RNA sequence: AGAGUUAAAUUAUAACUAAGCUGUAAAAAGCCCUAGUUAAAAUAAAAUAACCCACGAAAGUGACUCUAAUAAUCCUGACACACGAUAGCUAGGACCCAAACUGGGAUUAGAUACCCCACUAUGCCUAGCCCUAAACCCAAAUAGUUACAUAACAAAACUA
């Protein structure tokens, strides 16, 4: 049982199949989680939007989608209308820190979606736009 | 009348040279229930553990054979003016005077 | 009168320097798989002395072939190039546990 | 020394006469500068694969 | 070797990098230059996809040209490659070979450094 | 942007493996130092305090440093005393 | 000013036997054409003490210095035609002159004739 | 290894700019600092999850589903006794590392010399 | 000091999906020409390497390449000469982002403050000024010693 962490790229003879697709034709789930909300929405490998769900949408409020729990109901509400498409297997793509990183990503596996892959994309400047002051003068 | 220069350059630890990788004989005083203080001979004594293989037959007065790592554990730290000796040497077990 | 007094003459038992791993080498900018031994397969940070153990001119030498070459477009900055991924390893960091 | 090291380097120099074998042959003789070392500072080379 | 030009050009057919490449050679004995070697370094995926000339590249070859050239002419040379259309990047730096590789001596030990505060008693 | 996606920072998770794969992830980004250079580029940050900032991480490295050295050397005395009452 | 020709074969390429029997192409990676400034700077220092000092080899010579420093200061000259912002150029052109003007009046108190 | 401390401070040898800015003078205590609390996390958040599930699918009644009831009294049982004996056998013996009351009477059998 | 280049992020700009996005301890205001994904110039800055301590007289400098180049056969020495962070002024250009000021939203008895949003001068480039800092490492420059000797703290005491 050799497994090896690292994606398998396009350019090898790897040879995995998940429901019968390869790596490339996955669909993509980008879980953008920030301070105060988290949204997630599911794309196809055609970067074609099938689900979305924020914790928002999610009939949350100001403070109250900021929990935990708002994401992992989102991801649970993200995760039953993609399978309502017909999808089995998703690649999970985290952008940002936040409170709500792992509830969202569990909320897919709780509403039933297979993670295969957890992808951290998370915007990381080369020392480029200046960002805000620091509170608490 | 012997002079201590002399006895000196004859003495088996001048011989011996740096105590790195060396090959020494010890004697063993001290018992306690899994430590053993095996006395090299040079300046202080080691403390080494009772090995699974023989351990019965360590006992007081035994003669081991030791690979001598360091004959003093001394070392500075931050704020130190002098070392921090250890009162001790640095030595591994091998055998029990194989002869 | 003794000639048994010591001699004021050089230490005998000196051993010799340790070496980087790079010691007498050269290093360029267009060996990425060189170039890839140094850096995080999955960020592509540059690995500091602690993790590497080059001696004082190695380090900087390799930072700024791997600045070069990752601007001249030989070497991806985002991540190590999979072909160069199993290579031997030669830091001293380990992630998985 | 240095003046005949340039010397013998003077007949392999690329010239308007030899641009033409010149080019033909860097389009057919590959080069690789790709060497890794190991742990115990011994370097290898890819190309006994 | 004085200075070395590290040519990407565009992924094209073998006649086209054949012309390219006399057309770039005869630029640089142009200027008062002489070309000392040409190494191919091969086609290989570019690291990037690099955006030059309005176009979106994601393949290369890469090529190696060590030459001797006068210190006066090098942007110039520059200048010309910039404006090639089948030159992904160009780049033109010092050969390694120049510089002598100085004797690495190794991992001097440095001691712990003292003597840093008084020896006032706490 | 230009580079190739789903290879950057990319963990496979093994058996259908989520909460380990998230752990794996983390303790990559960790040791990495991304986790402390996000958390610090949220609000920019003066060079002065930057200045200071270095200076007391290096500070308290040193000191770390010694401190585990001299516990590392002195845990070899930390057997039963054999002259109690002595 | 001076005008040193680009073929000038440089004084590291110049004292060697067999430098004008190669081809032209050796003779013109070695001579001045390939050369950077500061080998130029070597080649006028040499040009400017074989005819002014009168003992090339007496290099710790308040003379020799003074051509030296000459030299160095016609060099940052040039270069501060090109540069105008830069400063600190600026300050060591005037640093260097103000050095030479000190061995100028040194060298006038303790030896007039050669000063002059 | 230890980072190097050689010319980081600011002294009268010292002739660059000063490094290191130390907050208090670098020297090596004879105590540790004593271990702060780890606070304590909420358990058995999944256990509750899935037991809540069942409430929400079922119309919150116990007599539809019971697994998702006894695992969760399971866990609170396990977190309790985990809550109970831990507490004691982490602070008797920490492994590798030594407690802090050991640790500083070890350090006080060696302490540092900053005078004399 | 000049010339050339951009790896990440961000944005003007188009396409699919949703009614929400941002915002805090909690809210409100603001934006719903909004948000997520896929592509995308110009401007600004230059993650890790840096646990490195180098260059420069100082201020200051660490994305890359090329050119010029870093005084003194080396004492101290001005009111003379030349520089001199950020902030500010003038003329032109640039403006993603941040933000004095200002206008709204919270808390406050009051808040023309600390919390949130929008925006200006400004931070950017060229040329010309202003010549100020906790310009501090509060320890002057040049060649030295570990002799006598701890007001206190701090970076030990001192010579010509
Ligand atoms: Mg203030
Ligand atoms: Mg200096
Ligand atoms: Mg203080
Ligand atoms: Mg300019
Ligand atoms: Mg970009
Ligand atoms: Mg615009
Ligand atoms: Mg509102
Ligand atoms: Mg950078
Ligand atoms: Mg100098
Ligand atoms: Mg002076
Ligand atoms: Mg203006
Ligand atoms: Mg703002
Ligand atoms: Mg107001
Ligand atoms: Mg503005
Ligand atoms: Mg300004
Ligand atoms: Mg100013
Ligand atoms: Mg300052
Ligand atoms: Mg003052
Ligand atoms: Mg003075
Ligand atoms: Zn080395």
């Amino acid at each position: 049982s050799s497994f090896s962490i690292y994606p398998p790229i396009p350019g090898q003879e790897n040879s995995l199949r998940w429901a019968g697709k390869k790596f490339e034709e996955i669909p993509i789930a980008h879980i953008k989680a920030s301070y105060n909300n988290t949204q997630i929405q599911v794309v196809s490998a055609a970067h074609q939007p099938l689900a979305h769900a924020s914790c928002g949408t999610e009939g949350f409020r100001n403070a109250k989608k900021g929990t935990g729990i708002a994401a992992q109901t989102a991801g649970i509400a993200a995760a039953a209308k993609a399978t309502g498409k017909g999808v089995t297997h998703v690649r999970v793509v985290v952008k940002g820190l936040g409170p709500g990183r792992l509830s969202a990503i569990k909320g897919l596996t709780m509403g039933g979606l297979e993670v295969i892959s957890i992808t951290d994309n998370t915007p990381i400047p080369h020392n480029g736009c200046r960002p805000r002051k620091a509170r608490r003068l | 009348v012997e002079s201590f220069a002399s006895m000196l350059r004859h003495s088996p630890l001048t011989q011996m040279g740096p105590a790195k990788n060396k090959l020494v004989i010890g004697q063993i005083f001290h018992i306690v229930e899994d430590d053993l203080y095996i006395d090299f001979g040079g300046k202080f004594h080691c403390v080494c553990k009772r090995p699974e293989v023989d351990g019965e037959k360590y006992q007081k007065g035994t003669r081991v054979r030791l690979r001598l790592l360091d004959l003093e554990l001394t070392s500075r730290f931050l704020g130190a003016t002098t070392d921090t000796t250890i009162l001790e040497a640095d030595a591994v077990l091998l055998g029990l005077q194989e002869s | 009168s003794n000639e048994d007094l010591p001699v004021p003459m050089e230490n005998p038992y000196k051993e010799p320097l340790k070496k980087c791993i790079l010691c007498e080498k050269h290093v360029d900018y267009k060996n990425v798989q060189l170039l890839s031994q140094f850096i995080s397969p999955f960020t592509g940070c540059i690995y500091g002395r602690h993790i590497t153990g080059l001696c004082g001119k190695k380090q900087k030498e390799i930072t700024k072939a791997i600045k070069r070459a990752q601007i001249l477009g030989f070497m991806p900055v985002t991540y190590k190039d999979p072909a160069y991924l199993k290579d031997p390893k030669v830091c001293n960091i380990k992630y998985r546990e | 020394q240095e003046v005949l090291q340039l010397q013998e380097e003077a007949k392999t120099f690329i010239t308007r006469e030899n641009l033409e074998a010149r080019v033909e042959e860097a389009l057919d003789s590959p080069k690789s500068y790709n060497w890794a070392i190991t742990r115990e500072g011994l370097v290898v080379r890819p190309q006994q694969k | 070797p004085r200075y070395e030009l590290a040519l990407i050009l565009k992924a094209m057919q073998r006649p086209e990098t054949a012309a390219a490449l006399k057309r770039t050679l005869e630029a640089l004995m142009d200027r008062g230059a002489v070309v000392r070697n040409l190494e191919n370094l091969g086609e290989r995926m570019l690291p990037y996809k690099i955006s030059a000339h309005n176009q979106r590249h994601s393949r290369g070859g890469y090529f190696l040209v060590d030459f001797y050239a006068p210190a006066t002419t090098v942007e110039s040379m520059m200048e010309h490659l910039s404006r090639d259309i089948d030159v992904i990047r160009p780049n033109i730096v010092k050969h390694p070979l120049t510089q002598e590789v100085k004797e690495c001596e190794g991992i001097v030990p440095v001691p712990l450094e003292e003597k840093l505060y008084s020896t006032k008693k706490r | 942007a230009n580079h190739l996606k789903f290879i950057a920072r990319t963990v496979m998770v093994q058996e259908g493996n989520v909460e380990g794969a998230y752990r794996t992830l983390n303790r990559i980004l960790t040791m990495d130092g991304l986790i402390e250079d996000i958390k610090r580029r949220r609000y920019y940050e003066k060079p002065c305090r930057r200045r200071q900032r270095e200076s007391y991480e290096t500070c308290r490295r040193i000191y770390n440093m010694e401190m585990a050295r001299k516990i590392n050397f002195l845990m070899r005395k930390n057997r039963a005393d054999p002259w109690q009452g002595c | 000013q001076d005008d040193p020709p680009p073929s000038m074969l440089l004084l590291d390429y110049q004292n060697v036997p067999g430098i004008h029997k190669v081809d032209d192409v050796v003779k013109r990676l070695l001579s001045l054409e390939m050369a950077n400034q500061k080998e130029k700077l070597k080649i006028k220092k040499m040009q400017l003490m074989n005819k002014v000092l009168e003992n090339p080899e007496d290099t710790s010579s308040l003379e020799a210095r003074i051509v030296a420093l000459t030299v160095k200061i016609r060099n940052y000259e040039e270069h501060m035609q090109k540069h105008r912002k830069d400063k600190a150029h600026k300050r060591f052109l005037l640093m260097s002159i103000d050095q030479r003007k000190k061995m100028l009046k040194n060298l006038r108190e303790t030896n007039y004739a050669v000063f002059e | 290894a230890t980072p190097s401390l050689r010319g980081r401070l600011a002294r009268l040898g010292n002739p660059r700019r000063p490094i290191l800015k130390p907050n208090k003078p670098l020297i090596l205590a004879n105590h540790v600092g004593e271990r702060r609390r780890e606070k304590g996390e909420a358990t058995c958040i999944t256990e509750m999850s899935v037991m809540m599930a069942c409430w929400k699918q079922n119309e919150f009644r116990d007599e539809a589903c019971r697994k998702e009831i006894q695992d969760f009294f399971d866990c609170a049982s396990r977190a309790e006794a985990a809550r109970k004996m831990r507490s004691i056998q982490e602070n008797l013996g920490e492994l590798g590392s030594l407690p802090p009351k050991k640790l500083n009477k070890l350090l006080h059998r060696f302490p540092n010399k900053p005078h004399v």
